């Protein structure tokens, strides 16, 4: 394409450098750059007009389609991608054709999987040793789910029913927070907080790469789009003192802050890769805001103190978005675009940490650049944007203890470290 | 000596440690391989029905610690007590800083803290007022923490 992966594209189509998108300067003569930052209508309504309604703007309302909202000259259309079934004409509902989305989060001990509309709680599994499930995430494909256990300082993997049980990685993942997984390349993105550093691992564990590490003071949320091969993560306090929200490639190349704006304790992050659009929890200032892939259109879902009191994870799937709140120690459910009552899906004794949506339509199946023969890397091929590396998307990672060599694809021993 | 229990990986351990319910020797020697009729395990290890051993502090804990349920098996009357004027009773029986009451904060378990706080859109004497946000505590207002979204604290803290 035109427009670089770390660049936004201008209305008119030039590519700009990815600080500049909210830098403070327009940047972009079509005022795309800085294009409403900040976080503070009808259509028979006739401004001081008798009858003149306000002409207003096609598919230019928060929460006009649920889904890429085709413009109409005095209408609009809500189109709805594959495998959703439109509805109402305003809401994308799943094709039955996928089971039934799951509602996987964690009471504060066990991890539980319950039905979307959330008659049933099973639980998929229960931590032993006096352990804690924190983090979930899953990989629908294979029928997955991967939880890390802090107690523990262990990270497990089971099957979907709640059997075969697995250890993948148990060394040195002390406290993990949050996971994320790449369906597409196979690859579990860990967040550790025990020495605040994101690591890269293998399903099964072969082989681990630290990949941010640069300023991680207190990393909570992690989200990956392997589609489009971005990498999303949140801390709530970094080594400056500065909570920052950063959108960086799959393998951590071009690091940028996304919202550098009322961003109090940024908890929880997740994707709709739809629209295209980065949903953040923030447990300080009470608020679950919505910016697209660049930053760019920020607008607030959910605020107020008694709402959203203390949200730590979220997860959205369809016109819903799933956020976990530690204060009212429930999995609380609301809209996509706004909410003014949050939803009660589930309550629990402890505080959960974990949610997310099990679901077909979650993963949207993709081309492996890695594919090719493992990239043509020695060691860990890690998928990038699509724009990177010559557009091959991909590159070559060495494991600990081994380092790039000159043709960037083997792998020679480390020789300095401190 | 005489008095360390010695342990599989090498380690010295005081006898005292020897079934105390925690593995001092990192080896967990000097609990495994206990709550026989010679293995007598120590007041601090809460035995459960299969010589299950376990720390004071899983008496009653929520957890299941031993599979026999001997923690869960029976437990005793919590302790209510009271709490002081400022302090505030959650529904645990923990005394809680009016400050720490309806912050969005989950500061006691039970999270009664902050139950039931819409009901009123003012905000208490001893907590300063975040309109957007919520009514942080007065001490905020000048510690450098800007609670508040909208920034009201941390103003004019000259
Ligand atoms: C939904 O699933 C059915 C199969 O159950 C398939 O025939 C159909 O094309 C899918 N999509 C739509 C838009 O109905
Ligand atoms: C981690 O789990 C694997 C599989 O059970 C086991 O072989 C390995 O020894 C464990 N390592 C640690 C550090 O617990």
């Amino acid at each position: 394409p035109t427009c670089g992966g770390y660049q936004f594209t201008c209305p008119s189509g030039r590519c700009i450098y990815q600080n500049w998108v909210c830098d403070g300067e327009d940047d972009c003569k079509d005022n795309g750059d800085e294009d409403g930052c900040e976080s503070g209508p009808g259509y028979i309504i006739n401004h001081n007009d008798s009858r003149t309604c306000v002409e207003f703007d096609d598919c230019q309302i928060w929460g006009i389609c649920d889904q890429k909202c085709e413009s109409r000259p005095g209408r609009h259309l809500c189109h709805c991608e594959e495998g959703y079934i439109l509805e109402r004409g305003q809401y994308c509902k799943a094709n039955d054709s996928f089971g039934e989305a799951s509602i996987i989060f964690s009471n504060g001990r066990d991890l539980l999987i319950g039905d979307i509309h959330g008659r049933s709680f099973r639980i998929l599994v229960e931590s032993q040793n006096r352990g804690v499930a924190v983090g979930v995430a899953f990989h629908y494909h294979l029928q997955r789910v991967f939880w890390t256990d802090t107690v523990q300082n262990k990270v497990f993997s089971v099957d979907i029913n709640g059997l075969n049980i697995q250890e993948v990685l148990n060394v040195s993942v002390e406290t993990p927070e949050n996971l994320a997984v790449d369906w597409v390349n196979n690859k579990i993105y860990l967040v550790e907080t025990k020495v605040n550093r994101i690591d890269m691992v293998n399903l099964d564990g072969s082989y681990r790469v630290t990949l941010i590490t640069e300023n991680l003071g207190h990393p909570r949320g992690i989200a990956v789009d392997p589609t489009v091969g971005y990498l999303f993560f949140s801390d709530w306090e970094s080594l400056s003192g500065e909570p920052k929200l950063e959108r960086a490639f799959m393998d951590g190349s071009n690091r940028k802050d996304l919202v550098k704006t009322k961003l109090g304790w940024p908890a929880g992050v997740t994707l709709d890769m739809i629209s295209k659009r980065v949903y953040w929890v923030d447990s300080r200032f009470d608020y679950i805001e919505t910016v697209t892939y660049d930053g760019i259109q920020r607008k607030t879902v959910v605020h107020g103190g008694s709402l959203i009191p203390h949200p730590f994870g979220v997860s959205l799937f369809e016109g819903q978005v799933f956020f976990t709140d530690w204060t009212k120690m429930a999995v609380l459910k609301a809209n996509k675009f706004t909410e003014t009552n949050p939803q009660v899906y589930y309550q629990a004794s402890l505080r959960p940490y974990g949610v997310t949506v099990y679901h077909s339509l979650r993963q949207p199946y993709a081309t492996n650049p890695c594919k090719d023969n493992n990239g043509g890397c020695e060691q860990v091929c890690v998928l990038s944007h699509r724009t990177d590396n010559d557009g091959l998307g991909f590159r070559c990672k060495c494991t600990f203890g081994f380092q790039l060599d000159t043709d960037e694809r083997h792998c020679i021993a480390v020789q300095n470290f401190l | 000596g005489l008095f360390s229990f010695p342990c599989k990986n090498g380690r010295c351990v005081p006898n005292y440690y020897l079934c105390d319910g925690v593995d001092d020797c990192h080896d967990n020697s000097d609990e495994q391989l206990c709550g026989t009729l010679n293995n007598t395990c120590s007041s601090s290890a809460f035995t459960c029905g299969h010589g299950e051993c376990i720390p004071a502090h899983w008496r009653c804990d929520k957890r299941n610690d031993c599979v026999d349920g001997s923690d869960e098996h029976n437990c005793p009357t919590h302790a209510p007590a009271s709490c002081l004027d400022t302090q505030y009773t959650c529904d645990n029986h923990q005394c809680i800083s009016k400050n720490w009451v309806c912050d969005t904060d989950n500061d006691c378990g039970d999270g009664s803290d902050e139950k039931n706080c819409n009901s009123t859109e003012t905000c208490q004497p001893s907590q300063f007022n975040c309109p957007n946000h919520r009514c942080i505590d007065l001490s905020f207002v000048c510690d450098g923490d800007k609670d508040c979204v909208d920034g009201s604290d941390e103003v004019g803290c000259v």
